[PDB]
């Protein structure tokens, strides 16, 4: 099966940084694009970031755009999230997610096709 | 909801036919035109390509055969044209001191040739070959083409030793090389390869027997464009040479005459020691083992059951009914009705060969060249690499046939196509122009 | 290398562009194959000019896939088949789709002329 | 068809310019012919390169009428004039025209530059 | 004048490329000569299309400079040297600038094609 | 009726008729041709 | 009226056994000299 594993950091004080690695299986990476979303643990989900099937491109929600850094290596099959000045806002669980966009050659997608089990980011 | 996306550079080719270029490493062939190669020439494997082949309408046998031409009449027009030649010979028979039963194959002719200045003539003895001459009618001889064309003196400074030619693409074509092991020189090929230029092709001039050429990988081929069709030829690959030891054995001397200002007649003197006659050396049990691997080949198409004959070639020019070849600067012209000769039913071999000086190549008529005799005693030793054959019921049988250069070129050039290089391309993306 | 993604699909061998462009350009008889191959190369910049692509060697339009010229689907056509297939299955629709880029770029070229005219 | 806009008024003509530009590319005397043409060819887009017209048929550039080379008004140059015509009148100021075109460009490059150093 | 600039400092002669650009173009030996001067001009037009620099004399790029290629300061290239000895120190260098711009442009076509497809 | 300069007699008039005159031309000897050779590869046609 | 445009401050090394335009007009000059005697007599006849 596909299967994604978040690796993380816990409480971290407010205006820090944490670095979250997410690694995966099941798929050929290089041929998806990858998505984080986060979830509040009262709240529903909502879109962090998006990077390209070759991680050229990166996307991401203007209440983030200068805090967050999407990254991903297709070498060695896995996805960073790099964070800083986390806010008090910020804390919730954050989920990797396999889809949500595909590189004009391919089928449309916009949607995510597959999620991890997601890190605890808390401040 | 897809869009035309234009694409510039796609890996797409259509059959074309266009002009390459000469490359190579005093010679007829060496021409200072042809571009030096490259040193360590790129080859890529296409893989997953599979192209139809066609030999027999590879546009690439007719550039070399124009070209080959082309090179050859350029090295013969700044020569001495012995348009003086052309008047009565008074000959006799050579008579050497010993007896040998080749008595009249040289003739000694007596003849009033011009000099230096027109008021004067200059009686010249030369030796001429059998075949050079034809009587009038001491007896009186004509050269066998004042009937038919004017002789145009081949320079002895320059050799006639075929030397490789690489034939590369121009750009925006490519060239592929199939490479696909007992590939017939038609159909689909799978192991195709693109080249910037060919393989050294030496321009081998001979018939009936295919003389330093390439050797099939695995086994032998036999290539024909319609097998059924008697009007073809068949194309012969072997895939082990058969060495040929061909020679002039007379120890010629030759002599030099002026016939005009600047012009100078080379022309055969006189035979040192004893007349010997030219010849070629097969080893018997070589060429017994090559026929039995081209019966073997042949009997895949013909019938497991049905019997293969070989036989002499049935007639015409000497250039059809011989092996004609060139080496040493001698044209030899050699029977092989000793290596065509048997039935096939489900220690060395000697070729008695002929000399001669007036050649008509090309298969042309009005244009003949005379070549100068070499000094002394030669020898070449060649690999037979392919055979030429013709056909005409249980028993088949087969002849030397040949003749066609066109035919020598397409059993090297059977493995390359020329395609045209077609860089756009349309295809649905999802991407719209803003 | 030259060609070498020929046997590839076209998604992979969309990455190589530059190897057959790059590869493209690099008496009598070699001058007419000098001057012919020169104006070939000139005719396929003209006509990527014409559609606005003078610059690009992927170039996106505004002409629409009609789905009568290949009604294959994206993996079909980039994952499963090559640019030689691909070019044999619509070798009898490409001046149709010509005729229409021509047609949208000078579409467009108007277009942008009367938006740069409002003050 | 090929010039059929000649004998139109230059508005009209505008939309046929891909015919003419498409037509233009379309022994020794004959490769001297060729030759020639691939060179007047490449001249007039080298030209056009050095305005950044490089791609377009229709480009708008920042030099302005002066007004000294043609006091027409649109209408009598667009709606009552053809290309002929509009070519003879300013015969005598096309040298001018393309030296401030030349000038221009290399201005807008140079702040085209300086904008992009902007960290 | 055309290469008046040659023995000027870098910055002073990068303000006459046009001068320069226009005079590049501007028997069977002539035309051979012709021909190739052809197709060198082209290869340059082709190798500034792969870079994305098809219409511009000056034009910047996403290739940092590794300092390996030359650790000189920008008053030391443009205000204290000249295009030929420029040229000269990283004569060694420019098969690897120019790889290196290829491939920037291929990752840069690539980029535009999957933005353009987000809907 | 075209000419460079119609008052120019050193100038021709190039006339353009609307209708053709059919004009029928013959050579009623039936000449027998002969041929010899005169070189090698070389022969010479004439009127015998 | 042609053009010389000076090149301030450019220095350039000169080699005059070494420049290939001795090769060119060389090659022009015995090109353009056979070109003019080819239209002319020749005079095999005077070898007298
Ligand atoms: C097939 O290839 C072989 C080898 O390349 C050819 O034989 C070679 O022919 C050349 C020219 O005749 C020989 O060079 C000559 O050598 C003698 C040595 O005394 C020298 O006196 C001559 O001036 C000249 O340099 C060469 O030695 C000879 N090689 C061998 C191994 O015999 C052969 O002729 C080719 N076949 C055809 C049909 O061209
Ligand atoms: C060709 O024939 C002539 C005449 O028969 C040969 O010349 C003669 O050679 C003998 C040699 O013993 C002399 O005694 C005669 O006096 C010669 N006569 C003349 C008229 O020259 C000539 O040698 C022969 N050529 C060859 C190559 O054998
Ligand atoms: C050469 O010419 C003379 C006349 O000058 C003639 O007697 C002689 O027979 C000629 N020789 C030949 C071989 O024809
Ligand atoms: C002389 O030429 C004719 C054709 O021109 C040919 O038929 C004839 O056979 C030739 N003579 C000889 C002896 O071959
Ligand atoms: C094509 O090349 C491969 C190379 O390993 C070879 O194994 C294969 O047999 C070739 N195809 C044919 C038809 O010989
Ligand atoms: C003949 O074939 C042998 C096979 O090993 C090769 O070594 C030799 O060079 C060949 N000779 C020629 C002239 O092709
Ligand atoms: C040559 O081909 C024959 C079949 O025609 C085969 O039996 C023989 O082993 C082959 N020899 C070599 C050296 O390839
Ligand atoms: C060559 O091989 C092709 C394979 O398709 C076959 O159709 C053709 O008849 C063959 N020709 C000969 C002469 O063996
Ligand atoms: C091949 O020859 C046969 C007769 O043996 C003929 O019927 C057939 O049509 C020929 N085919 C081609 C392609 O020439
Ligand atoms: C041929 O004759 C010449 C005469 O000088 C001699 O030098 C040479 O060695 C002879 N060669 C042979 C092979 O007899
Ligand atoms: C050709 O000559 C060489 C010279 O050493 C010899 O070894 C070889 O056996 C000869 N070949 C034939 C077929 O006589
Ligand atoms: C060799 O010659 C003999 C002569 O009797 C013949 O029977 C045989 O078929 C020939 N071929 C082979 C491969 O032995
Ligand atoms: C001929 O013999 C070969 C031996 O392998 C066999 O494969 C082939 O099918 C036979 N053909 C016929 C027509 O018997
Ligand atoms: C080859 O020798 C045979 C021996 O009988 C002879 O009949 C044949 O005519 C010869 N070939 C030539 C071309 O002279
Ligand atoms: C050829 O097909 C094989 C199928 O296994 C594939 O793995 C390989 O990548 C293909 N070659 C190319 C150049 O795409
Ligand atoms: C698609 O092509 C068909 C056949 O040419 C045509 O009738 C149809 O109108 C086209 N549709 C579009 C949207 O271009
Ligand atoms: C020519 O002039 C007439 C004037 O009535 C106009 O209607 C027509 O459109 C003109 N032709 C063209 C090709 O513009
Ligand atoms: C217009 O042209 C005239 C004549 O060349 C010139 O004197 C005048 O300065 C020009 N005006 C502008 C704004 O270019
Ligand atoms: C040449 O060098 C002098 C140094 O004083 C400088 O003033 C001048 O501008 C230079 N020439 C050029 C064309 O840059
Ligand atoms: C700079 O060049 C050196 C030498 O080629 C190379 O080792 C180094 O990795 C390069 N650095 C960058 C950032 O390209
Ligand atoms: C031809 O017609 C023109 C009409 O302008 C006239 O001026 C000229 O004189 C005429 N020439 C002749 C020879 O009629
Ligand atoms: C035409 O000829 C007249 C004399 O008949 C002459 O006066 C006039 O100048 C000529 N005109 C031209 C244009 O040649
Ligand atoms: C001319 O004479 C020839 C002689 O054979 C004859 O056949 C031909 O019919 C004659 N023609 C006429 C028109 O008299």
């Amino acid at each position: 099966e596909v299967q994604l594993v978040e690796t993380g950091g816990g409480l971290v004080q407010p205006g820090g940084s944490l670095k979250l690695s997410c690694r995966a299986s099941g798929y050929t990476f290089s041929s998806f694009a990858m998505s984080w979303v986060r979830q509040a643990p009262g709240k529903g989900l909502e879109w962090v970031s998006l990077i390209n099937d070759r991680g050229g491109l990166t996307f991401y929600v203007d209440s983030v755009k200068g805090r967050f850094t999407i990254s991903r290596d297709n070498s060695k099959n896995t996805l960073s999230l790099q964070m800083h000045s986390l806010r008090d806002g910020d804390t919730a669980v954050y989920y990797c997610a396999t889809g949500g966009m595909s590189s004009a050659l391919q089928s449309s997608k916009y949607y995510f096709d597959f999620w991890g089990q997601g890190a605890l980011v808390t401040v | 909801n897809l869009w035309v996306t234009v694409y510039y550079g796609v890996p797409v080719w259509k059959d074309a036919e266009t002009t390459l270029f000469c490359a190579s490493d005093h010679n007829v062939w060496a021409t200072h035109a042809c571009v030096p190669t490259d040193p360590n020439p790129q080859e890529i494997h296409l893989e997953n390509v599979t192209e139809e082949f066609n030999m027999w309408k590879n546009n690439m046998v007719e550039q070399m055969h124009e070209d080959i031409i082309s090179l050859w009449d350029q090295s013969l027009k700044p020569c001495v044209k012995l348009t003086p030649l052309c008047v009565t010979l008074q000959c006799t028979n050579y008579a050497p001191k010993l007896r040998s039963m080749m008595r009249g194959e040289i003739k000694n002719c007596s003849f009033n040739m011009t000099t230096e200045l027109r008021d004067k003539k200059q009686k010249v003895y030369s030796l001429f070959y059998r075949l050079d001459v034809v009587q009038i009618n001491n007896k009186e001889y004509r050269l066998i083409n004042c009937n038919t064309s004017a002789i145009t003196q081949a320079c002895p400074k320059v050799s006639f030793e075929p030397i490789p030619i690489h034939y590369c693409a121009p750009a925006g074509f490519a060239i592929l090389k199939c490479k696909d092991k007992k590939f017939n020189g038609t159909g689909p090929c799978q192991n195709v390869s693109t080249v910037q230029c060919t393989h050294g092709i030496k321009p081998v001039v001979s018939t009936q027997l295919l003389l330093n050429g390439s050797l099939a990988e695995e086994e032998v081929i036999i290539r024909s464009e319609n097998i059924t069709n008697n009007a073809k030829n068949i194309l012969v690959q072997l895939n082990t040479s058969v060495q040929i030891n061909c020679t002039r054995p007379s120890n010629n001397t030759v002599k030099s005459i002026r016939i005009g200002p600047g012009q100078a007649f080379y022309y055969f003197g006189d035979v040192l020691g004893h007349v010997r006659m030219a010849h070629c050396n097969i080893s018997k049990a070589t060429w017994n083992e090559t026929l039995g691997k081209v019966v073997k080949q042949l009997r895949k198409h013909f019938g497991n059951n049905t019997i293969i004959r070989f036989a002499q070639s049935s007639g015409g020019d000497l250039e059809v009914t011989t092996h004609s070849f060139n080496c040493g600067g001698e044209f030899f012209y050699c029977n092989t009705s000793g290596l065509f000769n048997s039935t096939w039913i489900s220690d060395s071999l000697i070729l008695p060969c002929w000399i001669k000086q007036i050649i008509n190549m090309w298969q042309r008529i009005g244009q003949a060249m005379y070549a100068p005799p070499i000094q002394g005693v030669i020898r070449c030793v060649s690999n037979i690499t392919g055979l030429i054959l013709t056909r005409d019921s249980t028993t088949e049988t087969f002849r030397p046939g040949g003749g066609d250069m066109r035919d020598n070129w397409r059993s090297e050039l059977y493995k390359y196509k020329v395609v045209k290089i077609e860089p756009l391309g349309v295809a649905p993306t999802r991407c719209k122009r803003r | 290398g030259f060609l070498g993604a020929a046997g590839s699909t076209m998604g992979a061998a969309s990455m190589t562009l530059t190897v057959q462009a790059r590869n493209l350009l690099s008496g009598i008889k070699q001058l007419q194959a000098r001057v012919l191959a020169v104006e070939h190369y000139l005719r396929d910049q003209q006509l990527l000019g014409i559609w606005g692509c003078s610059g690009k060697l992927i170039c996106c339009t505004n002409v629409p896939w009609n789905s009568s010229w290949s009604n294959r689907n994206l993996s079909e056509i980039w994952d499963n088949m090559t640019w030689l297939q691909w070019d044999k299955e619509i070798s009898n629709y490409t001046q149709i789709i010509y005729g229409l880029l021509e047609e949208s770029q000078n579409q467009q070229e108007k277009n942008e002329q009367d938006l740069l005219a409002l003050d």
